[PDB]
């Protein structure tokens, strides 16, 4: 149970 | 040459350790693990690459051995440019 949510390359 | 796309699994403080090494990736350097991931695991192709879902118990050995060996590869230096 690993889970990586890499929360990145958003738009600005 | 055979050693990263034939390799076996590493283990669940390895597998821990590289959801850990790629959140140390800068945006910019992070976006490729990201994309690497995606790429390799279909499966998870569905994720919106903003809030992307990694399954760290269904990834392919050598997507594990290409994520780690990236990311070493930039932990292993000043990573800074845009941290």
């Amino acid at each position: 149970e690993i889970k990586l949510k890499i929360t990145k390359t958003i738009q600005n | 040459s055979e050693e990263e796309d034939k390799c076996k699994p590493m283990s669940y403080e390895e597998k821990r350790q590289l959801s850990l090494d790629i959140n140390k990736l800068p945006g910019e350097k992070l976006g490729r693990v990201v994309h690497i991931i995606q790429s390799r695991e279909p499966s998870l192709k569905n994720s919106n690459p903003d809030e992307i879902e990694i399954d760290f118990e269904t990834l392919k050995p050598s997507t594990l051995r290409e994520l780690e060996r990236y990311v070493t590869s930039c932990l292993r230096k000043k990573r800074k440019p845009q941290a």
